């Protein structure tokens, strides 16, 4: 079977980086038309889109996350990472990590989520 | 008697074609397959000996009109699947009325009168939709429409093909009436659910 | 981006009842419309995909209808187990949007 | 000598016409002038006896498209000058494009063969703006419109006419070679400034 | 040469009934394809456009107003009457008297306008 | 209705300049925007209709441009007797709508 699991730090202070890492199994990344994607649901808000890496090294940013969000590849490992630069408070969220498909270009599995809190 | 009739009334396949184009908006197609209907049917009228009394044309120009209407509807039935927007939509619409126009009027019975009109539109299908995926990263038109339009659309257009172009060596009056039900179906499937420029 | 909004943010009602929750795209979508199940600490589920087609393995209640600008998802003969939150996804475009989301409540 | 050549030069007299037409984004319009001017030319080339063998294709079809075109041209440039919304935009051409098919084919020298377009042509943009008139209760298209584009479009459109089928009695090499100077014309007034559904 | 005036009360206290008066000169308004219109610029506001009426006794009201405005005709005197029911102190404007032609479907002609102020 | 948005409510400018103002309408008017001149104590004076043909009698100066939902009008050689409140007009439908206007001053 598909799953995807995150994992983060939990608790960080603002103006620093957030390295979120996503490890996958039931599919390769490398697979043809493969793709990974980072959604988020701020705290008490509806869901924001981050970024997408796909099987041809092709990656996707949100225009309003775009100068600070990165996102990268481990195939070796059946992993992908998000880091995401200069935190702010507003980062308060979890952090979802979903698998999409060629066939069906929105995403059918998602990870369970990874809560990350963030003030002083 | 087969013979006479057979052919004749099997060109009223294209009637449900019509019927549904119609519905779905699409009035420029439905003109083309009213207008092929009428050329097409009153050509077997006309050639049939025991009511070639009632054709007030003559020979060649129900011959010329029921084959020129023919690949050209075979034009904008893939037209409207391409999908097109303005001002490309009318283009090639006026390229395949023109370039038809021209080849079957050189030749009506010559090669590409009717694969020249598929392949060239096969081949502009092919690029938009590669273009697409490419743009989508993913299978551009949905696998839905793939197995309930596109596939058994050109499965029923290749069955209608091979029948007139092979299997009507062995026979006509049965064969050719089987072409008239397969190229009508081949229309309705390949036809989108609706004009989404009128609807 | 393109904007997704779901009208009713929450929604209450019956075991064995039906339900119908709305979403207008400030921009066409081309029925690149997506309905995602989502449960406390759970991952979302893809309910509907395309506007109407549903994922295999998904109670046959669950229904989705629109084609252009305007879409709407219904659920019907409603279990306990749908007392959840649902999202559209708009995914025309990479630049991937979803709407505010509705809380399904029971009466 | 002029008898051979001045019809023939006269013929890129529809090039401004192609240019201005695709330059406004009348892309549908640019190909039926250029389609026109194509077989007008070559008919010309394939009529003059000291050029007689550049032809490529039979008499029968030059001058066959020669004459299709020419009708065609008239009412893709009346039909942008109605300026229609979609589905009735492509209705409309494609009822010009069957109906000048089957008029040109039955005979193409007969009465109804420029006359038809043009009077049916008519005829829809008088309803078209005597409906939008009771709308507006008031003069629909503004009297720039009609004092810069209708007016000497269809001045220089009367002229070509009346050059072709009255004064064409008295002479040819001139009269004729006038004639297209002055359907290119027409062609050009007529069109809108730019295509509304293109830009 | 044309000309419009308006003529009014100045003066009246809300719940009542507006009785503007138009009069004209240079053209009849029984002329074909000839045409009379009401505008108002209310207190410290732009331009509000209230009604038409026509050659043909055709008429039009604005659908914010349609409810209470009323106009009507004597060619005989070259005028045109606006009533404006069940006054509000919101109806604080100018008046304006405006002649519409049939080459220009938009006024040509106004008249210098008649202040109409509306309060207890 | 449809709504005219005339970009500047006010405007300063010097004698012998160049001023334009510019109008949104919120649906296509089909060229059919007028261009008024209003002063204190007068009635509005017709400048240009049908976007640009200037009302006969009209000094050359003032200009108008536009064609879908997005029109524009100019003075050039700027006089102090253009000191005046300038509206555009709706008038595509019988349900005429005026822009907010723009109070021109001098400088
Ligand atoms: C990629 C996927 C799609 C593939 C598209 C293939 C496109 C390439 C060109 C198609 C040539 C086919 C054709 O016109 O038949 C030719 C014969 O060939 C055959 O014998 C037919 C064999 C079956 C056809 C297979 C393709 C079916 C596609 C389905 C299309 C259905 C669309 C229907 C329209 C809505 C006849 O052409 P012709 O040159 O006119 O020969 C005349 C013969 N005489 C008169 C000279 C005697
Ligand atoms: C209302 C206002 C507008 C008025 C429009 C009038 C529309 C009614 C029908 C037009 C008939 C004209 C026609 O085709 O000529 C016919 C002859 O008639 C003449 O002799 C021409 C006389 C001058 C034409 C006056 C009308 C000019 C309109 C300007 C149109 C310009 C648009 C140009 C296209 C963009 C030829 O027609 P035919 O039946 O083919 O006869 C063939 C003759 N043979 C071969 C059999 C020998
Ligand atoms: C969009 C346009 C191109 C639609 C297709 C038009 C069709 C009917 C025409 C245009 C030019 C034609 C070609 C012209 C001449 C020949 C020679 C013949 O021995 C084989 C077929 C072939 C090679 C034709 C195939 C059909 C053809 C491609
Ligand atoms: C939109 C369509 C109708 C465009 C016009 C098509 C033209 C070319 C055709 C369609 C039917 C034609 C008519 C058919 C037959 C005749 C008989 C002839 O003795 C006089 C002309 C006349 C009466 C034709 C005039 C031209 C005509 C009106
Ligand atoms: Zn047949
Ligand atoms: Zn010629």
């Amino acid at each position: 079977q598909v799953t995807l699991k995150e994992s983060g730090p939990g608790i960080l202070q603002p103006s620093q980086t957030l390295s979120l890492t996503c490890s996958f199994s039931g599919f390769s990344l490398s697979t043809s038309g493969m793709g990974v994607s980072w959604i988020r649901k701020p705290s008490g808000k509806g869901l924001e889109w981050l970024a997408h890496i796909f099987w041809d090294d092709d990656k996707r940013y949100n225009p309003s996350l775009k100068s600070r969000l990165t996102i990268s590849k481990d195939t070796s490992s059946n992993q992908v990472f998000l880091m995401i630069t200069s935190i702010d408070t507003a980062d308060t969220a979890t952090y979802y990590c979903a698998r999409r498909t060629w066939l069906l270009h929105a995403m059918d599995y998602w990870g369970q989520g990874t809560s990350v809190t963030v003030s002083s | 008697v087969a013979k006479l009739l057979l052919p004749t009334l099997s060109s009223l396949a294209f009637l449900p074609t019509v019927s549904i184009a119609t519905k779905r908006r699409f009035y420029m197609e439905a003109m083309v397959y009213l207008f092929t209907m009428f050329f097409v049917a009153f050509s077997h009228a006309c050639d049939g000996p025991g009511l070639s009394v009632l054709c007030f044309m003559r020979r060649d120009i129900l011959e010329y009109f029921s084959i020129y209407g023919t690949a050209l509807s075979m034009w904008v039935s893939l037209m409207a699947l391409a999908d097109f927007d303005e001002p490309q939509r009318s283009t090639f619409t006026m390229l395949g009325v023109l370039t038809i126009a021209v080849r079957t009027f050189h030749d009506r019975w010559g090669y590409g009168v009717y694969s020249g009109p598929i392949g060239t539109a096969t081949l502009i299908i092919a690029v938009k939709w590669l273009k697409k995926m490419k743009e989508k990263k993913g299978l551009y038109p949905d696998k839905s429409i793939y197995t309930q339009q596109i596939g058994p659309g050109l499965c029923f257009g290749a069955l209608a093909l091979m029948l007139r172009f092979f299997f009507e060596e062995w026979d006509y009056t049965y064969v050719h009436s089987f072409y008239h039900c397969a190229l009508a179906m081949s229309f309705v499937l390949l036809l989108p659910k609706v004009n989404k420029k009128a609807g | 981006d393109i904007q997704m909004t779901q009208s009713p943010s929450s929604l209450s009602a019956s075991l064995g009842g039906k339900v119908t929750i709305t979403c207008k795209a400030s921009q066409d979508i081309n029925e690149y419309i997506a309905w995602y199940q989502h449960k406390p600490g759970k991952g979302p589920r893809l309910l509907i995909h395309y506007t109407s087609t549903l994922q295999p393995g998904i109670p046959s209640r669950f229904s989705g209808s629109g084609s252009g600008r305007d879409y709407s998802f219904s659920i019907s003969n409603l279990e306990p187990e749908d007392i959840a939150t649902y999202y559209c996804l708009q995914y025309d475009n990479l630049l991937w949007t979803f709407g505010g989301g509705t809380k399904l409540e029971i009466k």
